[PDB]
This record gives C-alpha cells, structure tokens and sequence, in this order.
C-alpha cells in the first residue's frame, strides 16, 4: 500500500531528531541516547536541544566533534519511553544506482524525505537525493531503511559521510577526545613529464620544474610541519623514504599510516634534497 | 590538487 | 511496457491545459469545463486562453481567485468532443515517501512530467518532483494518477496546494465571490520564559518582555483590525478570552474559527490590558 | 539484489569515458573505437585524451564536430583487451515518464549516475535526471540500459540529444566533413490578425504590421542569405512559393528539405514583394 | 514567526 | 520566436 | 584679510537656510520671509521647518512647487529681528569662467561653501563648484556675492537653476497656482538625409525613414496630447503649420510660445498627413 | 611669476614626506625630525620608511598613534643637511572660504598639490581641495603656506584634522603614551516632545518614550562603562547629576571634562532611575 | 570685469572643436586646419566631423594616431573665414600650483570650462581641473591661455599630455606614418637586497631571487622581442651591456635611446646568462 | 533626443 | 545620533 | 612595476 520509500522512512525516521543551538538534524543510534550529526550543525557549542519526531525534547550534550570528517556525537538522557533507533547499515555494500533516501527532522514534528540514488562513491557518498539544510546531519538510508550515510549540506548532487566512517569515529567522539588526522601541510599536485616540459615551455610559469614525474609542492601552508621542515612552493617530492612516488594520494596514505608525531624522510628536487617532516594533527 |  | 509514471500521465495528462493571458498550467476537473490553476497564473485578468493537450483552444473566463491559497477556477465552453478530465484523489491519504508526479502543459501540445516524492506534509505539500513555471498550476498526481495537489512555482523542494483544499474552495470560486480569510493583522511569536529572561539580559533588546509564556506581538501591520484595536509591537498576548495561550498557531485557529467581523477579547501585557479586535478579511 | 538502475549502469557504464583536452564525458559505440560526445566537450581541438572506466588511456582523435546538434565523434586505437561498448537503443520509442539514467565518467575511474524521467520530447529530450558537466557527453540510458540520448550540460531540467539524431550524424562526422544545416538567417515569428491589429493599436510599436497571418521577420542576421536577398526586419512572409504559411516551423522544414544552395521564392508584404534566397550552411 |  |  | 570668497559668503550666507520635512537648503530673498529652494527638497509636503544660520527656527509653509524647473517657494513668519536677505544678481551676465560660489546650510548653524566656475551655460548653469545635497537649494553666488543661481543636486560638474528663471517663476509660485508648461508629448530627434538613408541601409532598423530632413518622432508618451492626436513612433514632422522645421528645439519653442490648450497643425510623413495637437500642461 | 599656490608649496612642500610600511604622506614639524601624519597611514606598525622630497630616506620610528583623532608622530634621524620644516599656522583663524592647499608626497620625488577652500568648520575641517590617498597625512596649507591641518583620506568634500588639535596631541604622542579619550559607550539621540509623542503614535516603534526632552539611549555598546552601569537601549537621560540636559553634545563635553575613571551620576527614565558610570578610555 | 579664466577662454576657446565619428574635443593649432586631439576620440576611424565653436562644420580627415601617447592629428579644409587658433605654450615651464584651465567643446556651440592647478608633473600632467569626456582632447591652458597640454579622459585628478610632447609628434602624425616606440616587452621591477632576501624568506614566493640589486622580470609579454630572446619570468637583469642597472626607468631610457631594430645585450641571473633582444615597435 |  |  |  506504501511505496518502499514510505516503508524505509517508517523504519528509521522516528530516530531522526532536530538539533538546535539557539541548527540541523541528527539520528539516534543507541537506546542509551547516542546521536550522530554533522559538526557544522552543533557548531563549537556544547549545549544542544534535541527534539524527537514525537515531540519529546532533551537537554543533549555535545560529546564532541571531528571537524575533518564533519561528524559530531550528541548524547541525551534516555528517560521515559524508550528512545527509537535507526539501524545502521554498511556503506562498503553501496553500488552506484542503489536507491538513497535522505531523511531530516527540520521542524521536530515530522520527517523531511527526499529520494535519489547513489551517484558516486570515492570517501564521500554522492547522491541526487536533494540534500539541504535541516535535512543535513540526518541519515541517508538504503532501500531497506538502514542508515548508510550522514547527510551533509555543503547541481543536484549532495554528499553523505559513509556510515562506516562514523562507525570508526563513534567510540572516540562519544568519549570526548580528538580523532587523529595527521598531515604535513602541503598543497600538492602530480607532475607529468609532458607536463613539466609543458610548464617549462611557458616563459611566464613561476618556476622551472625538473622534467620528472613526482609530487609538485604547490603551496606550503603556514605554521605546518612542512613549513617548519623548510619545504617551499616548487619543490618536487619524488619518493617517501625508499618508495618512489608520483601520486598525491599515495603520499596522503603514507602520511596517515605514519601517525601523529612521526618523522617522514622526503626526497625532493629544487638541486636534490631530502627533509624530515614531523606529522602533526590537522586542525 | 590535493592537500597532504 | 510503460513505467507506472507513463501510466499515471496517460490517465490524467490529457486534462492538463496551458493558460495564457498575453502564463502557466491548469487542469480540467469536470466535463462542463471547470479548470483549476494558480492565482498567480491568471493574474488579476479575467479573460484567459486555454489550450488542451490535443490542440483545441477555448476562450476561458477567470471565474475568480483566492489570493491567500493561490487557487483560481477558470471555465471553458465544453463544445465538440468532450473535454477530458483528471480524477481527483484525496490528500488526507498522503504519507511522506508516497510517489509524486508533477504534470504541466507549458506549450499546449504535450505534457511536461517530473517525478519525486511527498517530502513534507504540514498545509502545503512539499515534494522533490521538480516544480517549475509552466508546470505550475498543473496537477500533482499520486502513483495511480489521481490529482492530489496543484503545483505552485514559488533547493530541490517544490510546493503543491493539497487537493482537498481546492475541493473546499471550488464551489465558492467557481461561482464568483470571495473565500473568507479572517485575520487581525499581527506578526507574532511564541515567547519562552527562558526566552523572555534571555531577551531581557541583552542591554540592546528593543523592549523588556514580561518574563511569561505567551504570544509576543512582533509587528502590527498597518490598516489592520489589530492596529485599530490599539495593539502595539511588544505586547504579549496571554489568553484569548478565557483560554490561555502561548502558541501562535492556536491563535491562528481561534481567529479562523471565529469568522469574519467577530469581536475577539484579548489578554495582553504591556501593565495588563485586554482589547477587542474585529476580525476582517485578509487581502 | 540491485535496483534496475545499478543493472543498467552495469550494462552500459563501462563504455562511458572521460575526455580531456587540457573536459567532459563520452561513450564508445563500436569495438573499433568510435566514441560519441558533445561538441562543446572537445572544443575546436583535434587531439583528445580518452580514459576508460578501467583506467586505460588512449590518444584519441577528434574526427569532427557538428556545432548545431552539438555532437562530436572521437576515435581511439582499440589495442589490447577489447573496448567495451554501450548498446544503442532508439529514441523514437520514448514516452514521457519513461525512466532515464544519465551516466558520466568525470574522473575516469568510476561512473557518475543520476536518475530521472523523460520530462519532455520535442528535438531535445528533456529529463529531470540531474545533468551536469563532466556527466555531459555521456549517455542517457533507458531502464534496460540502452543509450537513448547524449547528455548535454547547458530548474531541475536537463537536455539530451536523442540517440537517433546521432545515428543519422555518425557516419558523416566519423568520416570528417560537414553535416548540412541549411538556413536563410531570419529571426521570425508567427503573426496573428488579433496580433497584427493588437500591435497596430500601440502608438509605439516599431512598424505597422499588415493585419494578416504569416511569418513576421523580427531580425535579419548579418551576412546571411536573407540579408543578401534584401529581407528587412518587419517583412511579413506569407507563402513559400505556392504554399501559404503562418508557421515559423513549417518554414524551417521547407528550408531544410530544400537543401544547401537552393533558391527559395518568398511571398512577403512590406507593399507586396517576392524575393529569392539562396540557402547557405549554418555556422 | 507567524501571521494571524 | 524561431530562427530559420 | 579674507579672500573674495570669504567676503561673498559674508554677504549672502546669512540668508541661506536649512529646510527639513522630517531635506536641503534654501535662501531668503525678501525681508517678508520669501525663500527659494528646490522642489525635490520640499517634496510634495506643505509643512516645512526653516533654520536660519543664526539658529532661529520658523514654521514655514510650502507655498508651492514647479516640478519642471525644480523650484519651490517657502514662506516664513518674519518675527523678531529682521530676516537677513541674499541680494539677487542676474544670470544673463554670466560668462563661462566667471567665479561661482555654492553655499549651503545643511546643519543650520553654519554655511557650507564650495568654489568653482561657470563651466557651461545653455537653461541650466553648469559649474565645477562641488554641488552636493544639503547644499542643494542654496544659492550660487557670483564673485560679488549676488545670487546668480539655485544649486540642484542631481564628474565634477554640478547644475544650478539660473536666477532669472526663478525671478520669472517667483510671483506665481509664491501665490500658489501652477506655472504653465505646455507640451504635446513626443520624444523627437532631428533627422538628417545622410541619416535617413543611413538608417534605411540597415536591414534591422525598425522603420523606413522617408529620406528627408525633419523631426523624427521616436516615442509617443502615453496619455499625452500627441497620443490623442494619433501620432505614432516613426512619424517625421516636417513643418508646424506653415514654417518648415528640422530642429527639435524650434518645435519646443513653438509649443511653448503657443500656450496651454492651443491647437497646433502638424505636417508629418508616415504617406503625408497633418494632425492637430491640443497642448496640455506637463506634469 | 608664480601663483600664490606655487608659492605656498615652495614654502612648505619640502617638508612633506612619503611614508611607507611595506602607505601615505607626512610632514616634518621640527628640525629634530618630528613628523606628523595619519594613524591609518602608519598602521599599527612601528618601523616606517620616510622619504624626503629631495630623495633622502630615513629609518623612522613610529612614536605612536591616537586612533581617535587619527594622528601619529614619527621621528627620523636628522643627519646630514638639515631637515626642512613646514611652519605651523593656526586653525582657530580659519573662515569658510579661506583658500586651502592640500600637499602630498606620494612618490617621494615631488609634491602632489590640490587646491580648494575651507568648506566647513565644526572638529574636522572640510575642504573641496581634492583629498586622496598618498596625499593623506600631508599638510593642509593656508594661502601663506602655513600648515593649518592634516589631510585625511576617508562628493568633492575632504577632511583635515585642524592643526591646533595636533599641537595639543604632539608632546604626548611624540613621547609614547596614550592620549586620554574618556567615554561611557552609548549611541544617543536628542529626543523632542513632538518627537516622543510622534514615536509613540506608531504602533511599531520599539519602545514607548516618556514624552519628555532629553537624551535617548539608542544603543549600549558592548563591554563599555555604560553596559556595566546597567544602561539599556531606550533609557532617556535627562540630567547629568544636577544640570538637566537634552543635547548629546553637552553630554559629550561633560564626559570629556570629567576625565578618565570618574563616576558620573545619571538621571534617566525607563520609571525613574539614576546610575553611576565610570568613564573609561575609548579604544 | 572678467576673471582671468574668462579671459584665457576668450583667447584660446574659439579654436576648440567638437569631433564626432558617428566622440570628443580637439583644437586647431594652425590656420591651415591642423587639429590636435586624443587618439581614443577618433578611434581607428579616418573620416571625422569637426564643428567649430561658431557652428561651421568641416569634413576632417584623421591624418593619424599615436596609440602610445594618445595623440591624433586631424586636418580640415580652411575655407571661408579664417580658422581661429589656440596659441601653444610650453610645458617645460609648468610648476605645480600653476593655474590650469581645461576647455572642451562637447556640443559644438560653446566651450566647457573647468578650473584647477597643475597637481603633478612626471610625462603626464596631473591637474584637479575636472577632466571628463567631451572635454577630452581639448586643450589645457595656462593662466595666460596658452595651450600647455591636451586633456585626456581616462579622485578629482585628471591627466593631460604635455604640449611639448605633441609638438614633437606633430610633424610625424600630420604627415601619416608611425611614431617610433621601441620596446622589448617585459614587465619589470627594481629588486632590493632586503627585498630579495625578504622574498626568499617566504616558503610560497614563486621563485628564489638571487639576493642582488637589479631588474626583476615579472612578466614576459607574448610575441615580444623579449619572449623571442628567451627571457623568462624570474630573470634578474643586472646590466645593459656594460653599465650596471637596478632601475626599471633607466632600462626604459636605454631601450628608447637604442631605437627600432637594435640588438641590446643583457646581463641576467637565473645561473648567469646574457641575451640579445632586437627592439621592436610597441603596438 | 529631446522631449516636446 | 552621537556617540558618548 | 614598469613596462619596457
Ligand atoms: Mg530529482
Ligand atoms: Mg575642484
């Protein structure tokens, strides 16, 4: 009698809450009052008001925030009748073209529902389910109604944090404390020989590029480990110690796998030159 | 253009 | 062989007409030539040109308009082959997630169709079926192809007048004459004690608010019953005579239930003070 | 286990390629490396880089372009493992409300997918599947996954070149050489007696219109066959030699049916006056 | 903020 | 308004 | 010890007043309290507040306004110590390069003074003395300090109403009643044979111009004597009855010399055609 | 052989210097290297480069800044040939209409000169000598070439700090240390009975005003002595202890005459209510 | 009886003409019909219409144009009563503060006059005489009424081409043919050691600068002698062959003194490197 | 372009 | 409107 | 910044 959409909303929609600080959506993932949302919803504030789809309101505490993934965990006081819960799916099962249901609780008295598909996977989910404020921080449901992502506002193309990312961040955020995001601080670019010689053909390019294939430092962000290690705009990173490289993403993964406060040795041309960068926490 |  | 969308369009689409004055969509709801549309389509004009999906054109008369609900009824001369009709569904059956098909006849020779869901119910319907001009004033269909709303142009979020609203307005508009919309003329706001004391903590708030829970008059619109009864920006309405109040919507419903040209007694603080407001017709 | 969307994408998506010149999407229609796309994707450039969904890259040659239909054919060198292919459907079977799947390969490593319906048919296809850059030049699929159109970027309303148009243009573009688009160069308008007298009632209309029904020349584009034949803004075309006319579209079809470098005799009022226009190729 |  |  | 500017200001500046309605400058021209200013200063208001450079304030009555010349006369109650007066010079003595002193009383407690020259004479005076609000409606002084114009706000180029114009309007405005400004209501243009043939060479000019020298009606303003006499955009006026013409200004002067409610016979081509226009009062 | 302008520039222009920090004008007022300028020229920087009209450059020290008057004193090392000096005039002799010469040294190798008059006196000087950057911080000269003001950039109307103001600030700024600017922190307005009743006639004015004549607090700036003393938007100040008041300027002068860290007793209506405000230093 | 301004205008103003092409001012410098103006007035057109202050019109020929100095010479046919002439002064006598009179003939029937001073000398004259279109191309007069410059439109600061520049260009332009403007095509900058080390302290400066004092090539304009000689953005020019250099202006003068089609040897660092640049004509 |  |  |  209902479509499958009406059904998925009937399964997970009750757990979708309104969040105000003086604004957006969240959803309860545990009968004890654990609530996921976006960090930009809760601001840097720590006191939050949670309104359930049924009208119950809760003084909820911001238990804290990952600015980088844009996730926050709120907790509320599970008094009275039991808090309803959204069942968590898994995002490593998404294919492009799978149905996507984005649910909000902007007002507090009703869900907002929009319908789309998974448009892209990276690790942001992309969907053409209309993703708008108020609806942001609410869940992205699959056809069965399992949370597979967290809507984020930021065309017809909207983004969701894949739910398995939140699953990894949940314990840490819910218990205060900082999710580690190690970085060194360079804007980088993969450099192609055709591209280095191309660049060098132009009398007005800013620097001569040493004709190789590597990682061109485009910018050294101020106050970063990379500035402190003496990296300059124009350096070409070629290998992280040992392993050669030409892929900005492979360097991303070596930095992350390294961890916080680890020296990395870097092979760069400028002249040949290796430096050590002490990873620090992205903020 | 990526940030590491 | 068709989707269910192609089907619903084949059932109701023939009744969807083009409306020009020198512009938008409508749809025929009776073999006698009764046509619904938006008021902003037909303007304040009274002569309208109706083009059927098959190409027949009719001198149609604007039989008149509710500015407040944004509905108008046109009538055309049902000569020749019988006018086709869109069957009316009912909007008190809509759930969020029910399929929504928005149909226009911008050109006159074809329908425009877009597909979405019911995104919200209040009493505007909200849908993520693309709702654009030309398509505005056409019908919003359910999965079976029953008119459940009237598209109105005004994100990815579009609005429809629920069809049962039009059903109530139809007789009255089709027979000339004014739909009653009683009001008093205040912009109001529910005031929360935490909120009154909050407001009073700020040296620069415009007025001190008497610390209660009620209905804060934010603005007295000029030339309204509320201006004539002496209401001022800053008054706190507390009860309509007898019954206490803190909800702008409950006051809305007491005003509407009252009717046109009825005295209401009002309890407000400013100092304590009750006034009588003679409801008048919104224009 | 998948929706029908995931399925159609699994059938045609592998043939959807990324096109860069220093940007957009295309798709392979033949194991020999014939690729369709938009002309605005490939620019006036002739060297293009094709990236397959699997990561293989090909030096592809722009084999050339119809600016008017906005179609271009690229060819790549079908080495190694066989190029995958999108099966071509047929667009003369589209109904409004048929499902529409728009697929891109913006990155080169994955499809982008959006879902909608056929919103309009003329002969541009209109769809509410989000149609955005990068996705432009990729295919528009039916529910079975047959290419039925070519996405073009240019609301919630997107356009696709119907696939049968490309089918007619394919041989010609793939073998270099120009698709014929004969025109004469006037901006025209159908003129209604009610409309000519209407226009003549206004003291400030630019010209008096001879009260008839025909084709009002609004503008004579510079350097066109119509300028060379002495047509002026304000002329009313009434017949193409013999057959009377009042429809700008019927004149369009007589001009096209005529061919390149054909005299047409024209009946116009200005005074009565017939002229001959030598059709030339639109550029 | 509503209008009555 | 069409172009021929 | 002073410059000549300080001197002229000491002679006429005391008579320069501030005008507020809830704004600009004026100046007293008679010990009985006659004050000149701009019409846009006093609005359509009739109650005005006059502040003298010494601080005395007067309830002043707007005695009324010529919108076309932008002049208004205020009168105040000459009680107490005698009102000071600005002596009127004469503007038919201005040469370009004569010194120009623009004086305001924006605040009420002091003059504003700016210095320039007569930059142009027509019959607006143009000056490069900074002419700004507040200063508008104040007098424009010659080197001796005689009012030679009335500043009007509207580059480094400012305008003044020449004082002899005000001298002609003064009696009439000061005694209520309307200054006559007869017009017929056409936007016109002198048409040059080189120019008519020039215009006729362009396929896209709006109308064919009859190759002569005359007065091309560019626009017929709505609700004017010219619309009522049937004049149309595109007519070429050639003579006013008898005397031939090609100069929009000569027609201006025949219309003005004619007076209010006078028939004029007009010779125009469209076809040859003469019409009679009943001059009416410009508003 | 020269005009009087060329002469005044020959007298004071050599002392007009260029000031760069990585920009504007100054002028030397003492053979020991004391230089006046605008505060917005020197920023909050303390190292400044001074270029004399002859080309000598000096490491000059910002000796410090009054943000409120926008004056700063730089000192340079008077080595070699003697620094040239601008003689200081006096600004309490200015009349409106006195000649005004604004001199800059934007480049360092030449003066910029513009010519105007004193347009207004308050205590900013207003002049129609073009006052532009680069020229700002340079001197405003009288006809004899005495500095009578300091140009400040911020129409055809420019401002200068009257030189006697700088004369009072000079010792203090040149010797480091802060010029005292005592304030309490209210945006105020003189309130007129006609005006209080006027305001009270409007249903939508923010507060009822007690019908008197006084000083209406429009705004209480955050973190000011007035916020700390409990003043609120809407209070009407009537007297400063003893003396009644209705003039925002008279209150300004009582606050300034009071000094830094002085209690003032205030008579206000809100209800009648007196408060004490501890003046603090404006920043 | 007149000011000195009225006088200077009476001496030179009659020779100030209106120039239209379908616009600006010029002035006659010889009874044979030689007229100076701005190049941007006459466009690239060669037929021009000259209107004298008395109303005589002349078919005038553009005899041609220096885009770089923005000067053009028109010639007219000196029939009938003798053309009036503006006497040429000399601009090497200008001091800052000398009076400046800018005269136009925008309409053709009257001069426009504005008054100012010489504000700056370089070799553009700067003046605060309002310089606006229409007035552009007219003469800038000294107090005696000698042309000392040519107004150019392009604040309160206007520019004039010093008259001695035109005197040098006159013969050449009046006789057709191109004024030589030799260049090499670099955007350059003087580089200061404090500045090179400064630049090198920033991790994000585009290139390392070799710590010296010279001429930093900021940009190599496309298709210039400097591009053809292999100069690159970032080179530091140190000497032109022999003589060392650090001044962009000294290089300007060596290039100009060199002439058209002359090799220059250049000393630059990049690595040490000298190149030869063949000067070509600026266009 | 003038207005009469 | 003045600031004290 | 000058052009030579
Ligand atoms: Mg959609
Ligand atoms: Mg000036």
């Amino acid at each position: 009698s209902e479509s499958f959409v009406a059904a998925a909303v009937s399964r997970s929609g009750p757990a979708v809450v309104r969040i105000d600080t003086e604004q957006g959506s969240g959803f309860i993932i545990d009968n004890s009052g654990i609530i996921l949302t976006n960090a930009h919803v809760v601001d840097g504030a720590s006191k939050v008001v949670v309104t359930l789809r049924d009208g119950r309101t809760f003084d909820g505490q911001v238990r804290g925030t990952d600015e980088v993934t844009d996730l926050a965990v709120v907790k509320i006081e599970p008094q009275g009748s039991a808090l309803p819960v959204a069942p968590l799916g898994t995002s490593s099962n998404l294919q492009v073209g799978d149905w996507a249901i984005a649910v909000g609780n902007p007002v507090g008295l009703d869900n907002t529902v929009t319908l789309g598909i998974i448009s892209t996977l990276g690790e942001f989910i992309q969907t053409d389910a209309a993703i708008n404020p108020g609806n942001s921080g609410g869940p992205l449901l699959n056809a069965r109604g399992e949370v597979i992502g967290i809507n984020t506002a930021i065309t017809g193309i909207g983004f969701a944090i894949p739910i398995d990312q939140a699953k990894a961040i949940q314990n840490t955020l819910a218990a205060g404390g900082t999710v580690p995001h190690p970085y060194i601080g360079v804007q980088m670019m993969n450099i192609t020989v055709d591209q280095a010689q191309q660049n060098n053909r132009n009398p007005n390019s800013p620097f001569i590029i040493p004709e190789v294939d590597g990682i061109l430092v485009m910018r050294v962000l101020p106050g970063t480990p990379a500035e402190r290690a003496g990296i300059r705009r124009g350096d070409v990173i070629v290998a992280v110690d040992g392993t050669p490289i030409s892929d900005g993403a492979r360097l991303q993964r070596i930095v992350e796998q390294a961890g916080l406060n680890k020296a990395l040795k870097l092979d760069l041309l400028r002249r040949r030159l290796s430096l050590t960068v002490q990873t620090a926490q992205l903020r | 253009a990526a940030a590491a």
